[PDB]
This record gives C-alpha cells, sequence and structure tokens, in this order.
C-alpha cells in the first residue's frame, strides 16, 4: 500500500527485466574473469600477472652457428665464421 | 552495323543538310578487281612493320643486356648476384 503508484508497466519491465540483468552480470562476471574472456585492457588476472612477470627482452645467450646439436661435449659452433666478419651492408649511423 | 536484333526505339533516318562529299566507300560497289571489301575504307597494315622490328629490338637489347653483365661486371652466381652481390664497400678479401 502507497507503492502503487510506483507499480507500473515501464516500471515493472525495467524491474524484472533489470534485475535479471543485475543477477546475470554479478553471477557471470567472476566466471569470464577465471576463464580470460574478460579484455586485457579493462583487467589482468592474477595468473596474467604471474605469467608476464616472467618475461624479460635481455637475454643474449645461446647464439649459434648450426642447425644442429650433435651431441658431445663440444656442441653446436658458437663462433661467427671468419668470412663471415664484415660481410653485412649496413646503412651509415 | 551490329546485330539484326538492336534496333532503334523510333525508325528515323537524318536528312543531313551538310554538304560533305559522300567518301569513295560509299558509293562503292562490287567489282572484278575487288570481289570482297569494297565498303570499307583501305588501310595500313602496321603489323606487319611494327611486330618483326620490335621483335628484333627487344632481342637485341634483351641479349645485349644479357651479355653486357655477364662479361662487364664481376663474376657471380646470378645476375642479381653480379650486381648486389660483392662484399661491403672496405671489407678486403
Ligand atoms: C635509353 C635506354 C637504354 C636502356 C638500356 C637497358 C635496357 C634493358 C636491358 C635488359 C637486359 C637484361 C639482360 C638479362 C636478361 C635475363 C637473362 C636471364 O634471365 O638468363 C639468365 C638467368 C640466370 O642465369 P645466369 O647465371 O645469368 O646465366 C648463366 C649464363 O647462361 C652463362 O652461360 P652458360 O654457359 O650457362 O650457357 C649454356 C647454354 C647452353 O648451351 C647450349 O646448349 C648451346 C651450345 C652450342 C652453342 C652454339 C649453337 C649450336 C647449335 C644449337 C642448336 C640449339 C637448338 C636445338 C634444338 C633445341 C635443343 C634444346 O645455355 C644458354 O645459353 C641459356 C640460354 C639459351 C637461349 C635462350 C633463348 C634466348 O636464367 C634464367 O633465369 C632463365 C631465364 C629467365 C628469364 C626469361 C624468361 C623468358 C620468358 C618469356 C618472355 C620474355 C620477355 C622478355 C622481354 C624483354 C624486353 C627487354
Ligand atoms: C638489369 C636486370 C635484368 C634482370 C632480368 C631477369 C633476370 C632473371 C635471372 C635472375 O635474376 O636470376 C637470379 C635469381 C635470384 O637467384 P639468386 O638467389 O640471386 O641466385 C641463385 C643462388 O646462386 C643460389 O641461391 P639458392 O640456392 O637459394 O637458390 C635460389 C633460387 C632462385 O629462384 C628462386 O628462389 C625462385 C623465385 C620464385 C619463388 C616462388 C616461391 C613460391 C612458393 C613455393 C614454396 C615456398 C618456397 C620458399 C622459398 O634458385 C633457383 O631457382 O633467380 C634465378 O636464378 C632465376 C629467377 C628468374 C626465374
Amino acid at each position: 500500500g502507497s507503492i502503487e503508484q510506483f507499480i507500473n508497466l515501464r516500471t515493472a519491465r525495467m524491474f524484472i527485466y533489470g534485475g535479471v540483468s543485475a543477477v546475470f552480470l554479478y553471477k557471470a562476471t567472476p566466471v569470464m574473469y577465471r576463464w580470460e574472456m574478460l579484455p586485457t585492457f579493462l583487467v589482468k588476472t592474477e595468473a596474467y600477472k604471474a605469467r608476464e612477470a616472467m618475461i624479460a627482452f635481455d637475454n643474449m645467450k645461446g647464439i649459434v652457428y648450426g642447425p644442429y646439436d650433435k651431441g658431445g661435449l663440444e656442441g653446436p659452433p658458437t663462433k661467427i665464421p671468419e668470412t663471415s666478419v664484415g660481410m653485412m651492408k649496413v646503412d651509415p649511423m | 552495323r551490329g546485330s539484326v536484333f538492336q534496333m532503334p526505339s523510333t525508325p528515323v533516318y537524318p536528312l543531313t543538310t551538310t554538304k560533305k562529299v559522300a567518301p569513295p566507300t560509299a558509293l562503292a560497289k562490287r567489282t572484278p578487281e575487288q570481289p570482297f571489301g569494297w565498303g570499307s575504307p583501305v588501310r595500313e597494315d602496321r603489323a606487319w612493320r611494327v611486330v618483326p622490328r620490335n621483335f628484333i629490338i627487344l632481342v637485341i637489347v634483351y641479349l645485349s643486356g644479357w651479355a653486357a653483365i655477364k662479361t662487364m661486371l664481376p663474376r657471380g652466381g646470378s645476375i642479381l648476384g653480379q650486381i648486389y652481390g660483392g662484399p661491403p664497400k672496405g671489407r678486403l678479401i
């Protein structure tokens, strides 16, 4: 009593539909976050941060000059061939 | 003139008031010297002269350039090699 003034078709259609949505997002958003469905720019998951924290761009090791590692103790060649030194046509700095 | 199927929607022939002299082929008739083609104006046959001339020029340029490249440039594995395949300037071999 005294709420009937509010109760109305438009006030009801936006109350059932809108409320149904309020629960659809409140219950689905955590699942999307867990399954990496949310956009990365909007938010990064903890799993995303854990993997990204392991990435760096300063490793300059492991350069080899052969297609195969044929075992042994010597390993693949690691020294640039003499005939290849100074064979690059690099534009002047 | 084209297909017998294409035609003007209104069948009109122009009463040309221009006084231009009639092209000779427009008033021509079949003759013993010209069993066929008497209604078409005679034209020059450029293909007979231009096709053998152009072909010779292209062959001469093609062969002359090939000989030149393979005799006026340092020895190399391919034509691109003989042009852009030397070591960097200042690299003494």
